RNA sequence: GUUUGACCUCAAAUCAGGUAGGAGUACCCGCUGAACUUAAGCAUAUCAAUAAGCGGAGGAAAAGAAACCAACCGGGAUUGCCUUAGUAACGGCGAGUGAAGCGGCAAAAGCUCAAAUUUGAAAUCUGGUACCUUCGGUGCCCGAGUUGUAAUUUGGAGAGGG
RNA sequence: AUGGUGAACUAUGCCUGAAUAGGGUGAAGCCAGAGGAAACUCUGGUGGAGGCUCGUAGCGGUUCUGACGUGCAAAUCGAUCGUCGAAUUUGGGUAUAGGGGCGAAAGACUAAUCGAACCAUCUAGUAGCUGGUUCCUGCCGAAGUUUCCCUCAGGAUAGCAG
RNA sequence: UUCAAAUGAGAACUUUGAAGACUGAAGUGGGGAAAGGUUCCACGUCAACAGCAGUUGGACGUGGGUUAGUCGAUCCUAAGAGAUGGGGAAGCUCCGUUUCAAAGGCCUGGCAGGCCACCAUCGAAAGGGAAUCCGGUUAAGAUUCCGGAACCUGGAUAUGGAUUCUUCACGGUAACGUAACUGAAUGUGGAGACGUCGGCGCGAGCCCUGGGAGGAGUUAUCUUUUCUUCUUAAC
RNA sequence: GCUUGUGACGGCCCGUGAAAAUCCACAGGAAGGAAUAGUUUUCAUGCCAGGUCGUACUGAUAACCGCAGCAGGUCUCCAAGGUGAACAGCCUCUAGUUGAUAGAAUAAUGUAGAUAAGGGAAGUCGGCAAAAUAGAUCCGUAACUUCGGGAUAAGGAUUGGCUCUAAGGGUCGGCGAUCAACUUAGAACUGGUACGGACAAGGGGAAUCUGACUGUCUAAUUAAAACAUAGCAUUGCGAUGGUCAGAAAGUGAUGUUGACGCAAUGUGAUUUCUGCCCAGUGCUCUGAAUGUCAAAGUGAAGAAAUUCAACCAAGCGCGGGUAAACGGCGGGAGUACUCUCUUAAGGUAGGGAUUAACGAGAUUCCCACUGUCCCUAUCUACUAUCUAGCGAAACCACAGCCAAGGGAACGGGCUUGGCAGAAUCAGCGGGGAAAGACCCUGUUGAGCUUGACUCUAGUUUGACAUUGUGAAGAGACAUAGAGGGUGUAGAAUAAGUGGGAGCUUCGGCGCCAGUGAAAUACCACUACCUUUAUAGUUUCUUUACUUAUUCAAUGAAGCGGAGCUGGAAUUCAUUUUCCACGUUCUAGCAUUCAAGGUCCCAUUCGGGGCUGAUCCGGGUU
RNA sequence: GUGGCCCCUUUAGUCCCUCGGAAUUUGAGGCUAGAGGAAAGUUACCACAGGGUGGCUUGUG
RNA sequence: GCGUUGGAUUGUUCACCCACUAAUAGGGAACGUGAGCUGGUAGACCGUCGUGAGACAGGUUAGUUUUACCCUACUGAU
């Protein structure tokens, strides 16, 4: 047989993703001696856009202690910050919003967004569009903190860890249709190649094991298995169940 | 994915099974969903009446009470608080009201209280408390003559589940203190003289099939049944005793007394004529083999199938096979001659067909491989008369009684059948 | 003496002087490694411990002076030829595969380290430099080296003491 | 089978650049007037939206008892037709290499080669069946179930002749 | 397509002239990129080729011809390619492009004290980019040569000018202005640097057109007539 | 007015539309600089130099690629006048070309066009093809409709030329003077067979099936109801991760990513509909014990090789879930059969179905129109034809008149007959030329599929090694023990079997007496069941440490502990915890070993130290 | 009158042979005598090599 | 000997229908394998079957052979 499209996306020729006009890497402002006892300001300049991404980014710029001179970081824009705002990240930081803290130091029901699972992974969780992490509990001894997470699932993970606090801007976008194939273009575009998709009922025995027959069908039971292996992992993975729910 | 995840309980349970000390405020959330619930459940095409159901769509409402028993059954080992009242809430959910529910869920408790023994949070000694008394409330009549009443179904489900249990316990060691309990009720059963013994007798025969309930107290309960007045109590006690026989005949306080009881009772005494002609053989059955292997001794039996042994009479190839079975070397011939005269008499006399002689001396030839000297020589000549006969039924069936006698008692045959070496050991003898 | 030095380890230099690469590859030393074919079709098998592919040398290479063959009245490094032998043996005991000792011959060749206290004298060696009779010698000066350079000894023997 | 060469055509992605008359319809927003207590409505205008439309260049390639058929051409010529501001057309640079790539999926395309490219070697590969097999004369001279290996079957044999 | 003449042994096909037509500015024109490589131009010149012909030719034989500080490459980086250090791999070689390196360049005053922080290289003759225009000239070369007139970079530098005894300028309320009017480390900002469509405005060139000064053509009748020249570069 | 450039605006985006080199300015103020004279080369002038390679020509119906001087293909700039909406079509200016084998005739058949009386689809599988319509102004425009369209719907009145009228503007003057363009409406007259006079340029309508649409593909026979699409639904995954690569790697894509995301599938706009089954096959479950149960490891026998037994992970088996998973289509009860009754895929209403637009998609009918047809005729151009020059190909056993016979149903050759006169030109397509599919077979070649066979990458679970330092518990081997038995009756709870009528502390008692299949004292046998202890033997679970190992980050910057210091803080006498001297109205600034204080030297135009800024530590975090 | 009318499994060897440097004991191999008895489909997307009238009838069951 | 038609019907025609007509007769030379011109493999969909690849009881749709210039015959011409 062939190989199929799956196998093909992993050695990366024409799957790459696109990124000339993507303005860096969001990312929060490394672990250092301010964050970890006490804060630091910085000023956001630009609220700006990102391509192959629906939430804008900020421009923040904070003044290095340890030498004379300026150091921008690009942050994901939460909703309400605005230009010429004052940023204060660190642990004694105040309760607002854009604002960066560990989340021991905050209390609990508040709202926070690109979270660290660790301390220094510069931002991990909650960074798309309207996404928000929700913390229910500390628990001071053997320093932790439970939060919950967009899928619903609750995790556990270090007080150190940092978040920003409130809500990823850019909330809606996927309410409005498209209504056309030339905006789905548009937007896979400036992302990857993953678009169209043939459907492998569509093709040839060799190109997919959906494909083949007289009439367009499946011969099997689309629930694959998870200790199946490259090229029989069609569709439905590991599937718990099916249906409509 | 967040908003659907109450929906999803398949999904719920696996997050709660790594992580349960989260997933506190979410067990909650459907913890008093089931308690909202089982509050509830506690309390025709005509042109008129309203229209009835197919017997396959449910309620919405149970629909959901159906999924959380099984999520609190399976999440309870990890929430031991808020759960210790669960298990006793389904118990007084069966067994109080047993009516109110539908099949579904009744089976869904079923099957969770039989996995929550399997986990040590229940105890076999009250689930058996639990799955008793329904057997006979669903075996009731009045019960069972619902318009969709599920009573076969759930009849059958709790009879495998109490299996699966015993199976359960008897394991490693035999759980004594809990057989020595649920045989009891099965004596406690038995003397309800209605037809309520079937679930002990139908249980028992598994239990001794699948090898857990060999013991000497459990053969007594059979032999009550078969000593019963219900037909269908009686026919599992026989035919447990049949199934040659078995080697719960090795475990009877007194065989020879069994048979005599039985005997009196069913076939002779009142001649009620209660049993069809089927269950008489099968008793005839047990009777003559009990007879023969333990060398008993009756008398009425050689009368009895005298009635009987006629040809013209249904199905005696197997009456007959069974009056060979109880004949012994220890009975007085003169019962058994009557009953070869009988048979001779009726099976080899003149005009009879070839199949009709052939079924006499073959069954008389394995009467006298127990009871020698129960035919004279006199009429063992007249039926090696038939040697060669023609037929090919009655030459095998006289070459057989000329064999037997070859080596038992060669002088009563003639000098014409003593076969070389019969004849050589009677001339060094008879001198 | 929070100073001044010795050693050890690791580096740097367009430092002084040399060295490797690549080609060819008939033969040679290894590594890696197929299928066509033949077996009935074919997994064992055969083609084959082959072809292709990789690394590495020389005028020859490799091997080589027994941890050998033997069971004899004992032979006596290695290599090659005649023969042993299409044999012993291996194998769907099928297709097929398949050596070795002995004997005759060609050519002939033996040896070296470690393990031993010079301990009454590191007796050893590279390089730099000045001369010379320059494929090298003498002197002198930095250095290597005792965590062992020379002489002496290699199992056939051999050493020390007399 | 082994080892190698190809994205100058073509498939797809990326980078950097370029090209695309004249008309028809007339969306949001806006101006005035009339009717209103006001929600709002009606009329006349403005404006110039659309993976709208007619239709050039451009891209494609529907139909013709079309021309040609050793043709201008190993796919062309004519007329007719689809589309024509966008999922558009395109140059150069770049990436993906063979049981692999790419695929808006036809088993399509991958240098006139694709239900597995091209080059060389293993290779005088091989079944089965076909075709052919080179001078004269003389003498002798046939054969077609007779018996069988898992039925065809390629065979092994009886008999015939030298 | 035609007529005459010339050339020549020979002219339907060459040259000139006289006619008639065609492409009809989305050209049968004038220039370029890729590719080609002298095919360009001249002098001789017909054996073979130009599916007839041939005095002709992109043919044959021999020569000539391509001039740059300003046009380009060169430089920069784009998608991407790719060494080193290190790590794999029997190995041909693979990974990856700042990595887990002691990766080098500045100051002050038997070398002593300080400061800085960072990755080879390649990759566009349509992207970015310092600076030239006119006229004339050749058989064939030109934004390259000739004449004339300018500009950019880099370097050494003298004079004048500006400033200064209130040492590193004044004016203007201000927006800001001027011939200038010191400035190391370090830091910051800007330019380079950017989509597409719609209509509106402004400019250049072209189109159309009038008077006048010139030349040509028609004139059988008419037409103060039809056509044409009257231009102004970088800086 | 055309082309082009530019400016300020507006609209569109789940699209917001390169980087670097290079240049400048600003902040800052190290520093150096005038007085009897300096400073400034970002003002003006003046001086010097600028290397290497390319540079001709074509850029195409003859300079490139197609075997070629091939009607094919191949990126781009400039672009005049008229008609006309127009870079359309037609004619022309500049510039260029006049190249493509020629001459004579005008037969048929052809190729490319054109016209035709009356009838108008009688033709034909089929109105194929052709015809007809066509531009602009005005009137008018149905069903249906996703209310946006359908729609140029349909169907009708007109169009020339000439002479006029009216209206539509700008600049200056305290209504006039002056200047200028093509836009429309209207009237009169006039020629006509024709007036969008050539060119140019929709045929329309009533319905059906089908896919929503725009778009895409089989280069070189299939452009479609196929693919894609938006929309719809499902699944996996919270980074120690999901999906996918790589021989390996201190290796990679998604990922400059983070559930409004990535990956994997199916369905295929909107509207309407969307009922039930987990028996089967798949998928899944942090699913007990028992069963099956590999290697290592353990025990027994033996002189040993070996043999046996026990233990034995996952997986299987077992039982729970799931149908917008493949399947599939009823349920229950009473005695597979047989009787019974519920069937909730019920139309919610008798307004339940009258249902767009788009399409080189498949189909029928009507109007109009015609040489499709009756029924053919005529004309034009290029060929054919003849001539000069040039000059192939296919095919070819030998050849070439017919009939009958034999014959493989079938002769040009043989037999018997009919006949038979050179050499030839133009035509024709009957035969010969003379060069197909379909069917079958190989014990074939390849492609594809599957619980066909043998294998395998990958993945998964177990053992060993890497692998070191501690502790606490549970189970088992193995011995030593200790006790036990309710179906009923019987005084009583009778393993069972065999001997029988006292050893006697008591003569309690055992025998003789019921009842029971079996009879109890006393003493032996050998079955099961349950518990007590650990010489030892082992196995297993949990937990602690860090230096191996592993992961990630950084500028390897602030780590760990301190009567630290100073505050409070609440204590039950002395602590324990918080804080720390550092920063939160504001789109500013923060840099020169850091100023100051303090000790010493030198008096210099300034140097050095402590502190400002707590101490220690053999761990960068 | 010496009867009747038609090839891969396993066991055992007195004092059987061998295990090739000698022996003993286990095992193994022989020769005897006994007892038993590897593998499924599809291809129209395809490719290759080969092969392929007896004068017959008529209108009447 | 001479004539033996024109048309309708493809949810089909191994045929039938109504008209005109003097009449609207039957057949062969092909169909005793296969031979002018015209209707009646590759792609795709629905149905039956198949675990599936695919096949079919089907049905619908779209879908490139191209002489004669040679001999003979025939027709006309020297």
């Amino acid at each position: 047989g062939r190989v199929i499209r799956n196998q093909r996306k992993g050695a990366g020729s024409i799957f790459t993703s696109h990124t000339r006009l993507r303005q860096g890497a969001a990312k929060l402002r490394t672990l250092d001696y301010a964050e970890r006892h006490g804060y630091i300001r910085g000023i956001v300049k630009q609220i700006v856009h990102d391509s192959g991404r629906g939430a804008p980014l900020a421009k923040v710029v904070f003044r290095d202690p340890y030498k004379y001179r300026l150091r921008e970081e690009i942050f994901i824009a939460n909703e309400g910050v605005h230009t010429g705002q004052f940023i204060y990240a660190g642990k004694k930081a105040s309760l607002n919003v854009g604002n960066v803290l560990p989340l021991g130091s905050v209390p609990e029901g508040t709202i926070v967004s690109n979270v660290e699972e660790k301390p220094g992974d510069r931002g991990a969780l909650a960074r798309a569009s309207g996404n928000y992490v929700i913390i229910i509990g500390h628990n001071p001894d053997e320093n932790k903190t439970r939060v919950r997470l967009p899928s619903g699932a609750k995790k556990v993970i270090s007080s150190d860890a940092r978040g920003v606090i409130g809500v990823i801007a850019g909330g809606g976008r996927v309410d409005k249709p498209l209504l056309k194939a030339g905006r789905a273009f548009h937007k896979y575009r400036l992302k990857r190649n993953s678009w169209p998709k043939t459907r492998g009922v569509a093709m040839n025995p060799v190109d997919h094991p959906h494909g083949g027959g007289n009439h367009q069908h499946i011969g099997k039971a689309s629930t694959i298995s998870r200790g199946a292996v490259s090229g029989q992992k069609a569709g439905l993975i590991a599937a718990r169940r099916t249906g409509l729910l | 994915r967040a908003a659907m995840l109450p929906t999803n309980i398949i999904l719920l349970q696996n997050l709660v099974k790594r992580d349960p000390e989260s997933y506190q405020e979410e067990f909650l959330q459907q913890y008093a969903h089931y308690e909202s619930l089982r509050d509830i459940f506690m309390l025709g095409n005509g042109s008129s009446t309203m229209a009835g159901t197919n017997g396959t769509t449910m309620s919405t409402s149970t629909s959901q009470l159906i999924e959380l028993v099984g999520f609190v059954s399976q999440v309870c080992s990890c929430f031991p608080r808020e759960t210790a009242n669960f298990p006793s809430e389904l118990k007084q959910l069966l067994l109080e009201h047993h009516k109110s529910l539908p099949f579904e869920l009744k089976e869904k408790i079923l099957s969770c209280l039989t996995m929550l023994r399997n986990k040590d949070v229940i105890t076999a000694e009250e689930l058996i408390q639990s799955l008793f008394p329904l057997l006979v409330a669903y075996s009731s009549h009045g019960n069972s003559l619902g318009v969709n009443s599920h009573a076969k179904e759930l009849r059958k489900i709790i009879y495998t589940n109490l299996i699966s249990l015993l199976k359960s316990c008897n394991t490693n060691g035999k759980n004594q203190k809990l057989n020595k309990s649920t045989q009891a009720v099965c004596f406690n059963l038995l003397d309800q003289p209605d037809s309520q013994g079937i679930w002990a007798t139908k249980l028992t025969r598994e239990l001794w099939r699948r090898g857990i309930w060999d013991d000497s107290r459990t053969v007594e309960i059979m032999t009550q049944a078969a000593l019963h007045q219900d037909v269908k109590i009686v026919m599992s006690g026989v035919m447990f005793f049949l199934d040659l026989n078995f080697s719960a005949i090795h475990l009877l306080r007194d065989p020879q007394g069994f048979a005599e009881k039985l005997f009196k009772e069913h076939l002779s005494g009142k001649t009620k004529n209660k049993f069809d002609m089927e269950q008489k053989i099968s008793l005839m059955q047990l009777l003559s083999r009990l007879i023969g292997t333990h060398k008993l001794i009756v008398l009425g039996i050689y009368t009895f199938f005298l009635k009987y042994l006629t040809p013209k009479q249904r199905d005696v190839t197997r009456i007959m096979s069974a009056c060979a079975q109880a004949c012994h070397d220890l009975v007085p011939p003169e019962v058994i001659n009557v009953m070869v005269r009988k048979i001779a008499d009726e099976f080899v006399s003149d005009g009879v067909a070839n199949e009709v002689a052939a079924a006499g001396i073959n069954t008389i030839r394995e009467i006298c491989s127990r009871a020698p000297l129960a035919i004279d020589e006199i009429l063992l000549q007249d039926l090696v008369e038939y040697k060669g006969s023609k037929a090919k039924g009655v030459n095998m069936a006289a070459k057989s009684l000329i064999a037997l006698y070859r080596d038992v008692a060669p002088e009563m045959l003639k000098k014409k059948d003593r076969g070389k070496n019969a004849a050589m050991e009677v001339q060094e003898a008879k001198k």
